[PDB]
RNA sequence: CGGAAGGGCACCACCAGGAGUGGAGCCUGCGGCGCGCUACACUGACGGAGCCAGCGAGACCUUGGCCGAGAGGUCUUGGGAAACUCCGUCGUGCUGGGGAUAGAGCAUUGUAAUUAUUGCUCUUCAACGAGGAAUUCCUAGUAAGCGCAAGUCAUCAGCUUGCGUUGAUUACGUCCCUGCCCUUUGUACACACCGC
């Protein structure tokens, strides 16, 4: 049969270690968003 | 006073109908953007100028394992306070707020001990977003492992794409605290993976060669399901956006 | 253009559950979405209603604020 | 000054009306002050 | 006409209507009179106004209570304001208003939450 | 688990489906 | 009325919400036949069809007999008189065309010198009359007026457009 | 509430006849305008 | 790369307390871990009597009349909760707290397999005798107690979310400990203070 809505993602190791490579990549480049302080 | 919240919120409600009709006109303006060669309103009155303070609250007669969770959200955020609702009705909750001026609520809802419904709410006259947050895994849950760093935190957003996601991102960003330090050592993740956003805590150290980060924090993955535009006391004010189920495209819409 | 009439045949509905006939009149698309615009229009003025009473403004100052049973009804 | 007389409450004046040596009458110091004077020791 | 006075006394969610004018000297409250309020102990809390200030000016005084919403310690709170709003509230009016000042004195030199209402209203930390 | 997988594939021949029509319709608009 | 109390009422309103004279049908028209057009017919001249005429070459009254093949009285109102009379010296010869012993004028009642308000009301109130012309405007508004011939000058001679019996 | 009065036959059948009129003409009225709201 | 000094914060600290979890029974999310509910009685149990709210408005609920101990059924009408307060019985005995289990009976619901379920009556009276190692949360209309309503696209139906009722003991100081953070160029502008 069909489903009705999106099944929530069972968290695995490939995909835990695709997202801290991420983060790895993120911190190694220093380039993450962040609210700065306003000028002036 | 009473009429001065009216006449505020119906003043929003005018801004915010001029704000979705010049970003209309924006999307109308891109097309001579490429022929040729931003914040939302409150995060622009207060977008980094002062600094925010949360309230995080209990739903009502919490048990012990959504008490753990509600002290581990504002341990996870900067500037936040924990609050026991105790016969507090929602107009007083939120009257209390305002008045001893406080930047944003977060409200958090469970099931037999496990969390699943936390709303955020900007409290002058901001909107309130609910999130269903499923997967949640606390410090508690894992091991005595110390405690939190508390510093000033980076923060991480991955895959936000649409107006819907710059939204999101706006919100959640000014919940944070503003101008951290350069070598600020934990960092906040918000990943996004077909509308089951994520979040983690990292810390993390430059090693001789490069990063190595620690996953510490809570552990849970939120999906947002309402924005509405007033606060989270009125359940009769518009909608922004609203999450459809029972319809086709359901099972295959993201962002949606 | 191109259409045979028994392929503009005609599809007849068929009716409720004979065993099922307490509760009547199995209802079609028809039907559910005129209950649904008679309920939508509820809500929309039920709303406006709650709007206008979260604003009262309570000083609003109108002048019109200054003012057996055969037999029964015969003698009233 | 026309705005002032429109939305106050009490009764406000006309501010104002718009060569040879000139006094003037108003004086921002006790006028036996020293400039020296006046000025701080770590300023100078 | 007969001169009247209408106060309101506000527990947490016990409204208490008092009316207050001239009379024979009795004090009514749901059409009862005042010595047969409801929680026994209590008795002495909503008499407390009277034998703060004397008998003599509920003896001139006729008083009707009527009482709506709240619990039990809530219902007599919200009487014993609303008495003691109603006559201080009828002296102000029909009698001299030194003995309104009189009344106020007594009255808030013993408990202010007799006259002024205590909204507990929330806070922060 | 069942219902995971199912609604992936349901995308992936979708997919598929709508790329094959879009070459198709692209080789009769330049044959 | 602010432009935020302007927004609001606006809001609300969807809010909320979610002796005279008509002219009879002449008793000549089956429905838009005209039957009240029988030879020998009766035409309403007009100043470019007289000028067109005269560029063409086709005579008035023999060309219009050579059209619909039956006898035509062309009519002049004193509109179309002036309008000729005003274009003036280089429309002399159709002037002296339209000045004739066969052109039976018919006189107008009117405030002003607007030939085409003049026919048209003409063709409203009677309906008997073919309009000759070749006048975009006026061809139109006639065009919209139900069950009246019209006829323009044309290529080597003249067309008829809304006769049922052209032949 | 209206005035209560008593009345003797034929004024009785007669505001009984008046009655039956107007719930005819209604009927008629409200289906010649849903008919022409049809079209 | 490391240390020192000065300073702030924290029911992840100290200090003073409260209330739980872990013991029994039931329920329920995780695969042994965890969350709720009821008990272990005298600040009580039981019997009479008194009575006070709020949130809520998409063959149904019903006022009233009847009979039946009850459960219930029958005929008619239109589209006000508990804890609590008073009087009284019991009195320290796993006793009358407790109601698991079992038996019998009476009625309702679907239906037809002598099917399943619900509610009531009588009898039977188990564990539980204040819960180790440990562990969690909390500073005012807060902790805790008590019920009522609604299910208004996610989550929930021996549950979630609102709502009213009753309403406290103890800190409100200190960086002493356990941590976390900030600074070690006043940079800024008077008086004062400090001065690698
Ligand atoms: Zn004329």
């Amino acid at each position: 049969f069909d489903r009705t809505a999106k099944p929530v993602p069972v968290i695995t190791s490939e995909v835990t270690e695709s997202l801290e490579d991420m983060i790895r990549r993120r911190i190694q480049d220093s380039n993450f968003d962040d609210l700065q302080r306003r000028t002036l | 006073m009473l009429r001065r919240q009216a006449r505020e919120r119906r003043e929003y409600l005018y801004r915010k109908a001029q704000e979705l009709q010049d970003s209309q006109l924006q999307q109308k303006r891109q097309i001579i953007k490429q022929a040729l060669a931003q914040v939302d309103d409150e995060y622009a009155a207060t977008s980094g100028i002062m600094d925010p303070r949360i309230i995080v609250t209990t739903s009502r007669d919490p048990s012990t394992r959504l008490s753990q969770f509600a002290k581990e959200i504002k341990l996870l955020f900067p500037n936040a306070v924990r609050l026991n609702r105790g016969n507090y009705v929602m107009p007083n909750l939120v009257d209390a707020c305002k008045k001893s001026g406080t930047t944003d609520l977060v409200v958090l809802h469970e099931h037999r001990g496990v969390p699943t419904s936390l709303t955020i709410s900007h409290f002058p006259h901001g909107p309130t977003a609910q999130f269903s947050l499923h997967n949640v895994v606390m410090r508690h849950d894992i091991i005595n492992a110390g405690n939190q760093s508390e510093v000033n935190p980076h923060l991480i957003f991955d895959n936000f794409t649409t107006a819907l996601g710059k939204r999101v991102v706006c919100i959640l960003k000014h919940l944070f605290n503003a101008g951290p330090k350069k070598d600020s050592e934990r960092v906040i993740t918000f990943a996004n993976r077909g509308d089951f956003i994520s979040v983690r805590q990292h810390v993390y150290v430059r090693t001789r060669e490069g990063v190595e980060i620690a996953e510490v924090g809570p552990r849970f993955e939120m999906r947002l399901f309402e924005l509405r535009l007033g606060t989270l006391e009125n359940k009769d004010a518009d909608v922004e956006w609203q999450l459809r189920r029972f319809i086709r495209t359901a099972n295959k819409k993201d962002y949606l | 253009k191109l259409v045979h009439d028994v392929q503009k045949k005609q599809h007849r509905e068929r009716s409720q559950l004979t065993s099922r006939s307490r509760y009547g009149f199995l209802e079609k698309h028809k039907d559910y979405v005129k209950r649904a615009q008679d309920f939508h229009r509820k809500q929309s003025t039920l709303k406006v209603l709650r709007e206008k009473a979260k604003e009262r403004n309570p000083d609003e100052y109108y002048h019109a604020m200054h003012s057996s049973m055969d037999q029964v009804k015969l003698l009233k | 000054y026309k705005l002032d007389v429109l939305s106050s409450v009490h009764f406000v004046p006309k501010p104002a009306s718009t060569e040879t040596p000139t006094i003037s009458m108003e004086d921002a110091q006790p006028l036996y002050m020293s400039n020296a004077s006046s000025l701080a020791p770590q300023e100078i | 006409a007969v001169p009247s006075v209408q106060t309101f006394g506000k527990k947490k969610s016990a409204t208490a209507v008092a009316h207050v004018k001239a009379g024979k000297g009795l004090i009514k409250v749901n059409g009862s009179p005042i010595t047969l309020v409801e929680p026994e102990i209590l008795r002495f809390k909503v008499y407390e106004p009277l034998l703060l200030v004397g008998l003599d000016k509920f003896s001139n005084i006729d008083i009707r209570v009527r009482v709506t919403g709240g619990g039990h310690v809530s219902q007599v709170y919200a009487i014993r304001q609303a008495i003691a709003k109603g006559l201080v509230a009828y002296h102000q009016k029909y009698v001299d208003e030194q003995s309104k000042n009189e009344l106020k004195k007594a009255f808030t030199s013993y408990d202010r939450t007799l006259l002024i209402a205590d909204s507990r209203r929330p806070e922060p930390k | 688990f069942e219902a995971r997988q199912r609604i992936e594939e349901k995308n992936k021949e979708s997919s598929d489906y709508h790329a094959k029509m879009a070459h198709i319709v692209n080789t009769i608009n330049t044959e | 009325a602010k432009k935020t109390r302007k927004f609001g009422l606006v809001k609300r309103t969807l809010n909320t919400k979610k002796t005279r004279n008509i002219p009879q049908v002449s008793s000549a028209l089956f429905f838009q036949y005209n039957q009240a057009i029988k030879p020998p017919y009766q035409v309403l001249i007009d100043t470019n069809f007289i000028n067109f005429s005269i560029q063409k070459k086709v005579d008035i009254v023999r060309g219009m007999m050579d059209c619909l093949l039956a006898k035509c009285n062309p009519l002049i109102t004193d509109c179309v008189m002036a309008e000729l009379e005003k274009l003036g010296p280089k429309y002399r010869i159709a002037l002296k065309l339209a000045r004739d012993p066969r052109i039976k004028r018919l006189s107008c009642s009117h405030k002003g010198t607007y030939a085409d308000d003049c026919l048209v009301h003409r063709v409203l109130q009677h309906k008997c009359y073919i309009v000759a012309t070749n006048d975009a405007g006026l061809k139109q508004r006639i065009r919209k007026i139900p069950g009246i011939p019209l006829m323009s000058v044309g290529g080597h001679a003249y067309v008829i457009e809304k006769l049922p019996d052209v032949f | 509430a209206k005035r209560a009065v008593v009345l003797g036959g034929d004024e009785k059948k007669a505001r009984s006849f008046i009655q039956k009129v107007l719930t005819i003409s209604k009927a008629k009225d409200s289906k010649r305008k849903e008919q022409k709201a049809s079209q």
